[PDB]
């Protein structure tokens, strides 16, 4: 017996190529980022990201 | 240090689906050079301070209560990714199709 809840951050990015998102990456220009913005609880229609 | 931001802004939001890229790439950047022991030279280098934050989730032993530069967010931004499923989420759902662009 070995239950488990839950891992270490799993997300549903394990099966994505990181040769995929690379060019999406340039094709944003996240790969030219001179100053990353802050992510806190902002808009109030993506509140689902608590988790508390 | 400078304070005057903790909610952030509501573009954070798009941020979020765009950091989740550069989290999400160095999600596996960050796992590709650890269970190889070694490390290569990345492409975008922007996948740095991810690298730092997801090393520092790591040392982050409150992960929801740190608020150690992106910690936090890395923490709660891949959370809601991680806990996110079906319903009105262009987040993880699209990101896991890749089908066109
Ligand atoms: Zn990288
Ligand atoms: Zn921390
Ligand atoms: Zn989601």
């Amino acid at each position: 017996g070995s239950g488990s809840g839950s891992g270490s951050n799993v997300i549903d990015t394990d099966f994505i190529d990181e040769e995929v998102l690379m060019s999406l990456v340039i094709e944003m220009g996240l790969d030219r980022i001179k100053e990353l913005p802050e992510l806190w609880l902002g808009q109030n229609e993506f509140d689902f990201m608590t988790d508390f | 240090m400078g304070s005057g931001a903790h909610t952030a802004d509501p573009e954070k939001r798009k941020l979020i689906q765009q950091q989740l890229v550069l989290l999400l790439h160095a999600h596996k950047c960050q796992r590709r050079e650890q269970a190889n022991g070694e490390v290569r030279q990345c492409n975008l280098p922007h996948c740095r301070t991810m690298k730092n934050v997801l090393n520092h989730m790591t040392h982050c032993q409150s992960g929801k209560s740190c608020q150690v530069a992106h910690c936090a967010s890395s923490r709660q931004i891949i959370s809601h990714w991680k806990n996110c499923t079906r319903h009105d989420c262009p987040v993880c759902l699209p990101l896991k199709n890749a089908g066109d662009k």
